[PDB]
């Protein structure tokens, strides 16, 4: 905002977030939602990761990391943040294991970009 | 807007995030249930607030709306004693809006909280509502007043799906009486704030403000606006529909409404049930659908058609809210992952789809058509699990048709389909299908230096469009004369065109080819 | 978790299925063709036996 | 002389009052507005009330004060029609059709008129001639002055050069 600048951002984890309000919501006496989070978790993601974007001033360029507890992706934690972010990056662990690393499992993967009027025809296609 | 104050109530007690709990003034007013009330933040400023709860004690139960970080406790509490009313019409058209009615950067008022028609004010749905593809309008069309599913996982095309039907209105819009224009409605719960622009902007590329209103509840803004951002999008369609207008309205999605339901109900010590959520979370999509309908001829004949999207997590339709949610509508429009990521664009599950009220909303011209197409993709699907046969030729190159990334208009899809039923597309091959039908639509073969004379009928005359819809293909008027259309189309296609195949066998030209394939998917 | 393995468990038998059965009509129509032969046969090696 | 709707329920036969209200017309997109107050006071669209809108379509310019884009005359005519014999189950009169001629000549659009007079011609077994050699000028206009069709998509040679834009 103020200097005007491209900037980036690492948060390793964004999980880590929402596991510390967790246990805070526990013992404020809140009510536990699915899965025993707290049940402003779609909320405390919400005010954290709108504050990550490009404004008019400047521009926020946020790689994040996400654990997926237990290899349950419909969890939640990761669950909520998917609709958050541009380019979704999803790692597994049998892709892992058979030898090939990175462990990016391609079709679980998506990416905003990927498309033929911002990226070129050749790399689309 | 800025709401009317009427009398002190109480002071505010407790806050925990978006949730409050008020102690009454001396005397012990009493607001009245579901009634908005104004918290004095400071002497020149309000931040409104909905009631949910009126205690044994005296105190009152608020979902905070606006200026919550200014929000205290000890801070004094004006009432309304009226329920949410908003700023509703066709000046509120082109522009982005609250559910408290407030617009955003970047007319008379309705209630949002309205009883349904009942059941004599209702009527039969059979006004067609074209989304603007093949795959859809044939097989699971969706009627105007209809409510029509929209679930899958995520980016599967649920979005796209539903901001193309908005788009496709435009080009029938334009040219039609504004009486029968589809007037849309985006209500954006809980999305991320850049979504929200970038459809924005979508819509205004293909003129679609002039036709459509933006309901905006994002993540960052509270679950009170989230809770309250498809009511607010009802109102809105309603006013349209009680005037003898038809309309649409699409959630974006009630899988976060639901989240943003929740959260309110346990803060306020509301008793949960199945995954957390409250007794009454069917009750909060139920009388929110049943107000989309389709009204009787004694009522204008209008309605509010609504498109509710729920995102499923790895296509478990077992999922509580989504349950509910299919138990409301009218059938669904489910989108296979495996499609999506397999080629077909839309991703349709044909299989797993299904309209409740297909037949009677469909157009007499789609309705020829499209009775056939179940009985092919039938014996295709089955004869595919268990030697080519007619089915199993013409069956396969629907399959390609339906490929599309925009919305086709009802004159250009109708017509490749009636060329694959009657079998022009047979001896063309299954890839070359998509060049066939972009030449069919833009370009024209008998046209391009030789054997036209067709005396009315080509694909250019895009009014013809509205001529098809009366009186159908299969008709003495039309029937001759398109297909002969069609049969010069095939031939100079099979001789001039798809020759090169059998040629093209070299570096720079087979890349050549594929560049213009993959290109001739996109525009249908 | 569990609720998604066990889908995926089950569809992996669902497609187990298909697949199989896909061998169960194709040896049909074989056998089809084999059994026109058992109305024949036989008579061809007749002075083979001896 | 009686009708009841869906249900049973009497219903107001009483067109001529609506009728009056859409001679005043001005621009045609008010026409509708008029046809949705009729059937707001249980009052459906009589044949009439529908050639009536027809006329009004023909004599006025577009919606309103503004231009819409893409304006076309015969797209919302032909809409009104699919209205009145699907949704209402109504056969459109001789005068119906009349009115759709008269637009295709008077706007130049004539490869409409080839296909409308063929319509008018058979079911209802009527040739009204006037607008007949009217259609065919416009049909010989476009012939001796250039070009009938488009003229740059039609000549233009592709076979593998097509643009996608
Ligand atoms: N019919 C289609 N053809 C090609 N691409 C599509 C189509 N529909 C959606 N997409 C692409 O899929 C991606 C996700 O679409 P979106 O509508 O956001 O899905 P969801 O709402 O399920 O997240 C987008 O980048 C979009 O370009
Ligand atoms: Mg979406």
């Amino acid at each position: 905002d103020v200097e005007g600048q491209d900037v980036l951002l690492f948060i390793d984890n964004i999980f880590r977030f929402t596991q510390a309000n967790s246990e805070v919501s526990a013992l404020l006496g809140r009510i536990p939602a699915a899965v025993g989070y707290q049940p402003t978790l779609a909320e405390d993601l919400g005010q954290l990761q709108e504050r990550i974007t490009s404004t008019t001033k400047g521009s926020i360029t946020s790689v994040q990391a996400v654990y997926v507890p237990a290899d349950d992706i419909t969890d939640p934690a990761p669950a909520t943040t998917f609709s958050h972010l541009d380019a979704t990056t999803v790692l597994d662990r049998a892709v892992a294991e058979s030898g090939i690393y990175p462990a990016v499992n391609p079709l679980e993967c998506a990416s905003r970009i990927m498309d033929p009027d911002v990226i070129s025809v050749d790399h689309y296609n | 807007s800025f709401f009317k104050t009427t009398e002190m109530i109480g002071y505010v007690h407790s806050i925990d995030g978006t949730i409050a709990t008020l102690i009454p003034a001396p005397g012990n007013p009493g607001v009245a249930y579901n009634t908005i009330i104004q918290i004095q933040v400071s002497p020149t400023t309000f931040a409104a607030g909905l009631v949910f709860n009126l205690e044994k004690d005296g105190r009152i139960g608020i979902i905070l709306m606006d200026n919550i970080t200014e929000v205290q406790s000890g801070q004094k509490v004006m009432a309304t004693g009226q329920l949410l009313h908003i700023p509703v019409g066709a000046g509120v058209l082109g522009k982005v809006v609250n559910p408290l009615g407030h617009e955003v950067p970047v007319s008379t008022l309705g209630k949002v909280d309205t009883g349904a028609p009942n059941i004599v004010s209702r009527s039969p749905v059979n006004y067609n509502l074209l989304t603007g593809f093949k795959a859809v309008d044939t097989m699971i069309p969706i009627g105007r007043g209809q409510r029509e599913l929209i679930v899958g996982d995520r980016q599967t095309g649920k979005t796209s799906i539903a901001v193309s039907t908005i788009i496709n209105q435009v080009r029938i819009n334009q040219q039609i009486l504004s009486k029968n224009a589809v007037i849309s409605i985006y209500v954006s719960i809980g999305q991320r704030c850049s979504n929200v622009a970038r459809i924005h902007r979508l819509l205004q590329s293909y003129g679609a403000l002039r036709y459509t209103t933006v309901m905006a509840a994002t993540a960052a803004e509270p679950a009170g606006l989230q809770y309250l951002a498809p009511y607010a999008g009802v109102t809105m369609g309603e006013y349209f529909m009680n005037r003898g207008r038809h309309c649409l309205c699409v959630y974006d999605d009630l899988s976060k409404q639901a989240v943003a339901y929740r959260q309110i109900s346990l803060l306020l010590r509301r008793p949960p049930g199945r995954e957390a959520y409250p007794g009454d979370v069917f009750y909060l999509h139920s009388r929110l659908l049943e107000r989309a309908a389709m009204l009787s001829p004694g009522k204008g004949g209008g309605s509010v058609t609504a498109l509710p999207i729920v995102e499923t997590l790895s296509n478990d339709v077992t999922a509580y809210i989504v349950t509910n949610v299919i138990s409301i509508t009218d059938g669904q429009i489910y989108l296979d992952t495996k499609l999506f990521t397999g080629g077909q664009r839309p991703a349709v599950n044909i299989g797993l789809s299904v309209s409740r009220v297909g037949s009677s909303a469909q157009n007499a011209a789609m309705k020829g058509v499209a009775g056939k197409l179940k009985g092919i993709l039938a014996e295709y699907r089955k004869l595919a699990a268990d030697v080519q046969t007619i089915p199993m030729i013409r069956g396969a190159r629907f399959v390609a048709l339906f490929n599309q990334k925009q919305p086709s208009y009802f004159m250009n899809a109708i017509v490749s389909l009636y060329a694959c039923l009657n079998g022009y597309l047979d001896d063309v091959k299954v890839q070359y299908v998509k060049f066939y039908e972009y030449l069919l639509v833009h370009r024209d073969l008998g046209i391009m230096y030789g054997t036209a004379k067709n005396k009315f009928f080509y694909m250019y005359v895009q009014e013809l469009n509205y001529l098809i819809r009366f009186f159908t293909l299969n008709s003495p008027i039309l029937h001759g004369e398109l297909e002969e259309m069609l049969k010069q189309h095939t031939h100079l296609f099979l001789q001039h065109y798809q020759s090169k195949m059998n040629a093209i066998k070299s570096e720079k030209d087979v890349k050549a080819l594929k560049n213009l394939l993959y290109s001739c998917k996109r525009a249908v | 978790g569990k609720l998604r393995l066990y889908k995926e468990k089950l569809e992996g038998y669902n497609r187990f299925y298909s697949i199989v059965k896909t061998i169960k009509m194709v040896t049909l129509a074989k056998y089809r063709a084999a059994q026109g032969r058992i109305r024949t046969r036989d008579f061809s090696l007749r002075y083979t036996e001896l | 002389a009686k009708k009841y709707d869906l249900f049973g329920y009497e219903v107001d036969t009483n067109t001529a009052p609506w009728i009056e209200k859409i001679k005043k017309c001005k621009y045609y997109d008010e026409a509708g507005e008029v046809l949705v107050n009729m059937n707001v006071s249980n009052c459906p669209p009589d044949i009439a009330t529908y050639n009536a809108t027809l006329q009004c379509i023909y004599q006025s310019p577009s919606k309103q004060s503004t231009p819409v884009d893409n304006e076309s005359k015969f797209c919302a005519m032909m809409d009104l029609l699919e209205e009145m014999q699907h949704r209402n189950r109504l056969k459109p009169n001789e005068e119906s059709w009349t009115w759709v001629m008269k637009e295709c000549v008077k706007s130049g659009q004539f490869r409409l008129g080839y296909c409308i007079q063929q319509v008018m011609e058979t079911e209802c077994k009527g040739c009204p001639a006037d607008l007949v050699k009217a259609n065919e000028a416009n049909a010989q206009k476009a012939k001796t002055e250039g070009k009938e069709h488009p003229g740059h998509l039609s000549q233009q040679a592709g076979l593998f050069d097509v643009k996608v834009e």
